């Protein structure tokens, strides 16, 4: 059914060892192995254990002060709270191997807040070489209280507080079902009560769990905080790769919003009230999420100072484009390189590479922090430890606020006004001289939604007894888009037998208007399908090629369940470990109508050029020195895209069954 | 394939002289008999003439303080230019007999603004009992500046500047074609050109020129400054029709906003800014129309006084609600009976029946007036004869602003608030004793654009020569418009015993935006008739088949008075100008569909045609029933007590075919 990788045994021991530490995130059980291991592991007497003697000692200067206690909410946009994960972070990077790893994550999973851990701990897995083929279980099923709604979340608790169900039958009108003997429980995406306007038509795209999910990963790829230095050549590429990254979600999304009738991604200014709000149904151990209501006033008393530090951060872009000649932060960059792009991205990001240095320090300032704290509507922290969550303050939840896609869409916009100084794509540099794209068919192209399960028994607690045994079993299932294969025919002609690359991006046919895009008004709206070497024959030839085989998507992540069935045979899912980082296949295609929604098709074919062996820390950095997106990463003359070695085509995305999530969630 | 009827060569007599008005309007041929006549008539000579003395005097004395002049912008919504068209409109009503009237039309055509004069040529042949029967061709005929852009009102211009084509193929690029003697110009909707916010997407609605006429018929046959004591039975009930009017557009409407996924008409304030502005693209022969930018602070210093206005005027309504039972106008009123719709419907239109008057007087300042003035954002008026036009000024204009739009579903919505309460029909008032609907089948419902010309000749000047010879119409505009097929409706009915009985056909939404099922208690006011009729029932099992084109409530296209002329030199007139007027057109009967077929319901509802204790035949062939109009859906519903064995919701899908884009008929190759 789904890819396997054969996997030795030493593998399965460590892999297991990881896995453990995701039991019951919330509770400790006194007699796992993580525990004794923990009881016996003497923190003071093992500076041997590390790599790095300043990494040590900078963790035990604040272990002998104190971290975040147990069970507050932990975010990596407060300060001291980042200063403490990143510690943790160095300690478990630099631990000597992996022994050593495994003791120190024992030891953080016993006498550090869960949150804490947890982010540290996958950022590590991903980023220890000694670990990078390793498999994590998805952070739905490691945080699965940010990715239920509360609905769900009571039933569950009120099924565990009664020990499981009164009776069937009023458990069933209920949406609790028992199979196998675990609890399974239907669950909705939101109605106009949590989304209060006409964003509420795509809940079932952005609560979906794959898609925050994916967020998620991607920020624990490469954070914010960290240089890139693991990375060699890539680090010249890492503000490359931000832009890349957004521009492609937020064309996902626009495609979203035109199959639901809905138009372009709202502009706003500081200074203004903002449209359209969002409530978010989550709460802290504390707290309920802090709510934006409609037409929400940004400038307020407690956002005058945040306000005119952002106006700053952005008229600050605008005065290096004024001068060309701009230079921040050492040297003097030039607008028509790319030290320039590398730059921009990092700019906008305030990453640990604008700066030069190996980890973000105290001082330094983050316009997307301040943006996230003054559009997520909470109040200020009470003390350093305790804030106020609003879904803008986790990776896990920022793709469930629509004001999320409106910050983002608003530094696309000033990084594109950018894009006005590179010089465009000629016809010299886009030719394939000898070759030529004749025809392009799809099979139907089809949507539908289908049950999806996870186990969300990390936020559910657990008795002294039934700890013993690591206790599983409560079930959410959601309706969750998803598409049909189908195979991309390309019909080539060549003179010459010659290596090639082929790619694929979609892109809107029309606009809201019903207008046809031009170009040079959409080129920021296609986003990449597939990317991949064929080797082309002199003459007459034929590539087909599956969706399943889409080099940019995944397939669904397994629960940890499945994770140890297979473990059990030497088996390891092939997508959880090669791209985790992935957008997952399901939503590869926005939904589809009865009637069949027109959008475009872009296949290009340029020259392979050998370009040798690296190892990057995403599947988007493919083994090929053009830049990300190309030829869609810069604005277009129109009359230069229509090179006989590319081709535009209208297909017509279907959609099939119910049209509406909700109507698989109706009990009889 | 027009729906024809005959007539007796003076009928065709009258029938041309009135006619001959609406040719060349702005102009005069000085050699036609209407001038001749229109010149010398004597007014005050002929005062035996008149079944009205002192209306005469009135004009009389009214014509020598004189008149609007020529050429400018007469509009109804201006005190003193509403008083000289009621003025005239008198002299007109009172006419002897045909003869008088017609000497005095002339006189009115020659020395008239001609605005003022068309304005109540239109009502008086309306209105006149002796007139009942004549046809009036259709108002874009006869104001085409109204129902046309700027774009092609230039083209237009521009041939007949240049006396024809220089280039046959570079007029062709422009849309510009000859056929025959004629000048066909092809016509966008102004979404085509201009995107300014999303009510863009409904233009082919909102700009449809049946749509827009229609609401220019309506206003005709009752004016809202006339008593309507001229109709009789309709007079308790003015408020009701009032209601129903909007209540049922704003449905219609609302349908295409659904299926251009556009939800709610949105609410304003008096003292907040409004949403989405609206830019005319219409030409004034002296002026621009006012411009509403997005986000027009509708409270700025020079509508201060208009909103206190506006504000008392709500208020006092607010205050009549939570008094249920008061004496306002000199007359007591209870909120619990139904029949108060009477005053509630006055109350808001402001018409002369709310003071029990014949004609409204200044002082009697109306909400809606005011209403349209504030929202039309010009620039205040520079004297009695001389104002900024917007939309809103003109019953041809009114529905291309999505600001109509608003102010009368805020009307309605504050009527719907009155209609809480009136006690929900129970069980028993809408059970049909041993009558059960088992089925109900309908064909396939497709929309699809097909095009359609219309004569434009009016708003072109011809030379001296042109006007003798007669060669004044030849301008045709070619504009797509929606339309759909002919389908059918099957209903099969049970009944024990045979009787007389009411078949009544519905449509109504599905689901909201959310995509849930409407329920009726929130929703009953968003259903749009279709078809009222009555037939026989018989012991045992019918089958009842209607066709949409039998549907009672629209009418077929009015046919261009060229083809009139025609049609009178054999003896003939199109019945549904006639007596089907005011209509609206079946064209427009369905919103536009989506090609994989949009979902809507169709309520089906049979109940006894018992006698015929009070029907309307005044003014609307439509109530023949002591029945509230809209009946049953004209109160609140309880979707518990409301579902008997004779009615049957069906869910029913709309298609469309070939392009969905009116834009795509227009494009040259
Ligand atoms: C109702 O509301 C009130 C007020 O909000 C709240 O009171 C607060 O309770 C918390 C704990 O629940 C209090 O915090 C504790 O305070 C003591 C002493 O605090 C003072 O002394 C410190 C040093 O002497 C000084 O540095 C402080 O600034 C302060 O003046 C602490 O000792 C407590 O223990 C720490 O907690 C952390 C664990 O989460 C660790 O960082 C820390 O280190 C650890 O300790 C062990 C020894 O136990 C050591 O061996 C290990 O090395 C380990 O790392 C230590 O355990 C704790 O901070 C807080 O002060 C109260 N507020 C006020 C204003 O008095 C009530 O609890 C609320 N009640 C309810 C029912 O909700
Ligand atoms: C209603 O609204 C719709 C939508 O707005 C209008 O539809 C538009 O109609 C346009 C024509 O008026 C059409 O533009 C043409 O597109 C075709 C197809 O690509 C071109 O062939 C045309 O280009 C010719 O004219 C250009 C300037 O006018 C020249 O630059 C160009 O050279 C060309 O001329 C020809 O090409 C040769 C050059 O080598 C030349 O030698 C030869 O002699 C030729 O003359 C136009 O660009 C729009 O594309 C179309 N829009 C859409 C979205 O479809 C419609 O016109 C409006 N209708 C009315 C009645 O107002």
């Amino acid at each position: 059914e789904f890819k396997t990788t054969p996997v030795d045994a030493a593998f399965v021991e460590k892999q297991k060892k990881i896995l453990s530490l995701f039991y019951n995130v919330n509770e400790i059980s006194y007699e796992a192995e993580y525990y004794k291991v923990a009881q016996d592991f003497n923190i003071e007497a093992s500076k041997d254990c590390y790599t790095n003697m300043k990494a040590y000692e900078n963790f035990m200067m604040m272990y002998k002060v104190g971290f975040l206690p147990k069970n507050l909410e932990f975010s990596i946009f407060y300060e001291k709270m980042r200063e403490e994960a990143i510690a943790l972070f160095k300690l478990f990077y630099y631990a000597k191997d992996f022994e050593c790893f495994y003791k120190t994550a024992c030891y953080a999973r016993v006498y550090m807040n869960q949150g804490m851990f947890l982010y540290a701990y996958y950022i590590a897995i991903i980023q220890r070489s000694d670990t990078a083929s390793f498999v994590l279980p998805a952070p739905y099923e490691a945080y699965p209280q940010y990715f239920v709604n509360m609905e769900v979340k009571n039933k569950m608790d009120y099924v565990k507080m009664m020990d499981g169900c009164l009776d069937e039958k009023i458990c069933y009108n209920y949406g609790i079902i028992k199979e196998n003997e675990q609890f399974v429980m239907y669950a909705n995406y939101s109605n106009s009560l949590t989304y209060p306007n006409n964003e509420d038509r795509i809940a079932y795209l952005t609560e979906d769990v794959g898609l925050n999910a994916y967020y998620y990963y991607f920020h624990s790829h490469l954070p914010f905080w960290w240089n890139s230095g693991k990375y060699g050549a890539f680090k010249e590429r890492r503000g490359e790769i931000y832009f890349f990254f957004y521009q492609q979600l937020l064309a996902r999304y626009y495609m979203e919003r035109l199959t639901n009738g809905l138009g372009k991604i709202p502009e706003f200014s500081w200074y203004s009230p903002l449209r359209t709000g969002y409530l978010p149904p989550f709460n802290s151990f504390y707290y309920p999420f802090a709510q934006r209501s409609n037409d929400y006033e940004l400038h307020t008393e407690k956002n005058y100072e945040e306000i005119r530090f952002l106006d700053i951060y952005e008229k600050t872009f605008f005065q290096y484009l004024q001068q060309g000649h701009f230079k921040a932060f050492d040297k003097k960059i030039d607008l028509h390189s790319s030290k320039a792009v590398n730059f921009v991205g990092n700019y906008w990001q305030t990453n640990a590479d604008l700066f030069e240095e190996d980890f973000l320090q105290f001082y330094q300032r983050s316009y997307e922090v301040n943006a996230r704290r003054v559009l997520g509507a909470a109040p200020k922290p009470f003390n350093q430890y305790t804030f106020i969550p609003s879904a803008l303050d986790f990776y896990q939840t920022s793709a469930r606020d629509p004001a999320f896609y409106q910050l983002y869409k608003r530094i696309v916009q000033y990084i594109i006004e950018f894009k006005q100084y590179q010089v465009p794509y000629t016809q010299e540099a886009l030719h394939f001289v000898g070759l030529k794209i004749s025809d392009v068919k799809v099979d139907k192209m089809v949507t539908f939604f289908d049950h999806f399960d996870f186990d969300a028994f990390n936020t559910v607690y657990f008795s002294k007894e039934e700890l013993k045994s690591s206790p599983h079993g409560y079930k959410v299932r959601q309706p969750r888009l998803n598409h049909k294969p189908f195979t991309v025919t390309i019909d080539i002609k060549s003179d010459v037998a010659t290596n090639a690359v082929v790619k694929m991006f979609l892109g809107p046919k029309y606009d809201e208007n019903g207008f046809p895009f031009s170009l040079e008004d959409n080129w920021m709206n296609f986003y990449e399908l597939d990317w991949f070497v064929q080797k082309v024959n002199p003459g007459q030839s034929q590539i087909t090629r599956s969706s399943t085989d889409f080099a940019f998507f995944k397939e669904d992540s397994l629960p940890m369940a499945e994770i140890y069935k297979l473990l059990d045979q030497g088996k390891i899912p092939t997508d959880m470990f090669n791209s985790s980082d992935t957008m997952p296949s399901r939503l590869m295609l926005p939904k589809g109508t009865y009637d069949g929604f027109p959008f475009q098709l872009f296949v290009f074919v340029y020259p392979y050029e050998p370009t040798p062996k690296e190892s990057e820390p995403f599947k988007a950095v493919v083994p090929d020195n053009k830049p990300f997106g190309y030829p869609f990463d810069r604005p277009v003359l129109p009359q230069y895209f229509k090179q006989p070695n590319m081709f535009f085509k209208k297909v017509l995305v279907y959609h099939e069954g119910e049209l509406f999530p909700y109507l698989f969630n109706i009990p009889h | 394939t027009i729906k024809t009827k005959n007539v007796d060569a003076v009928f065709v007599e009258k029938q041309k002289k009135i006619l001959s008005f609406f040719q060349d309007v702005s102009q005069l041929n000085t050699d036609d008999e209407y001038y001749k006549i229109g010149k010398d008539y004597d007014i005050e000579m002929n005062m035996d003439n008149y079944t009205n003395k002192k209306a005469v005097e009135e004009f009389l004395k009214m014509y020598r303080t004189g008149f609007m002049p020529k050429n400018l912008e007469f509009s109804v919504f201006y005190d003193k230019m509403r008083d000289e068209a009621i003025a005239l409109f008198h002299l007109f009503y009172y006419a002897k007999d045909f003869e008088t009237f017609y000497k005095t039309a002339c006189f009115a055509r020659v020395h008239l603004n001609q605005g003022q004069f068309l304005y109540a040529f239109y009502i008086a042949v309306i209105q006149r009992s002796d007139c009942h029967g004549f046809v009036v061709p259709a108002p874009y005929e006869v104001y085409p500046k109204m129902f046309m852009n700027m774009e092609v009102l230039q083209k237009i211009y521009v041939t007949k500047m240049q006396d024809g084509l220089i280039n046959p193929e570079a007029a062709a690029k422009y849309g510009i074609h000859k056929e025959n003697d004629y000048f066909v110009y092809k016509a966008n909707y102004s979404n085509a050109v201009l995107y300014n916010n999303e009510e863009q997407r409904l233009t082919y609605f909102t700009e449809d020129i049946g749509m827009n006429a229609y609401y220019y018929y309506f206003h005709s046959h009752l004016p809202f400054w006339w008593t309507s004591e001229k109709y009789g039975a309709l007079k308790e009930r003015r408020g009701e029709v009032y209601f129903y009017f909007y209540q049922q557009l704003l449905a219609r409407y609302y349908f295409e906003r659904l299926t251009n996924g556009l939800g709610k008409i949105p609410e304003f304030s008096w003292y907040s800014p409004i949403k989405t502005g609206y830019y005319p693209l219409m030409l004034t022969k002296f002026t621009p129309f006012a411009q509403r930018p997005d986000y027009y602070n509708l409270h700025t210093e020079e509508n201060y006084e208009r909103v206190r206005f506006l504000d008392t005027y709500e208020k006092t309504f607010v205050q009549f609600l939570q008094k249920d039972h008061f004496e306002a106008f000199g007359q007591k009123i209870d909120f619990h009976d139904p029949k108060a719709i009477n005053f509630v419907g006055n109350y808001w239109q402001d018409n002369a029946d709310l003071y029990g008057e014949e004609v409204t007087k200044d002082y009697q300042r109306s909400y809606e007036v005011f209403a349209r003035r504030v929202l039309g954002a010009a620039p205040m008026p520079f004297d009695k004869y001389t104002f900024m036009p917007s939309a809103m000024d003109f019953y041809q204009t009114s529905l291309r602003d999505p600001a109509f739009y608003q102010l009368y579903n805020r009307i309605v919505e504050y009527i719907v608030e009155f209609k809480q309460y009136l006690k929900p029909y129970t069980q028993d008032k809408l059970y049909f004793d041993g009558v059960k609907i088992t089925d109900v089948k309908v064909d396939k419902l497709t929309t699809f654009f097909e095009n359609f010309e219309f004569d434009a000749s009016n708003s072109v000047y011809f030379s001296k020569e042109e006007i003798k010879n007669n060669h004044v119409h030849d301008v045709k505009v070619r504009q797509p418009r929606l339309n759909h097929s002919p389908f059918n409706v099957n209903i099969e009915v049970d009944s024990n015993v045979a009787s007389d009985a009411v078949v009544k056909i519905f449509l109504a939404p599905k689901y909201d935006d959310n995509g849930i099922p409407l329920t009726l208690e929130d929703n009953w006011m968003k259903f749009f008739e279709l078809d009222w009729f009555t037939t026989k029932l018989t012991a045992g099992q019918n089958k009842i088949i209607r066709n949409s084109n039998e549907f009672v409530i629209f009418k077929e296209d009015s046919v261009p008075m060229t083809e009139i002329m025609k049609m009178l030199d054999e003896g003939k007139v199109p019945f549904d100008m006639s007596e089907e007027f005011c209509y609206m057109p079946k064209r427009l009967m369905l919103p536009r569909g989506t090609e994989g077929g949009f979902p809507f319901q169709l309520f089906v509802f049979v109940y006894p045609f018992d006698n015929k204790g009070k029907d309307l035949a005044p003014f609307e062939s439509f109530v023949l029933d002591n029945k509230p109009l809209g009946f049953p859906l004209d109160r609140p519903v309880v979707d518990a007590l409301f579902k008997v064995p004779n009615m049957y919701f069906k869910d029913i899908f709309i298609y469309h075919e070939g392009e969905r884009f009116p834009y795509k008929f227009n494009i040259p190759s």
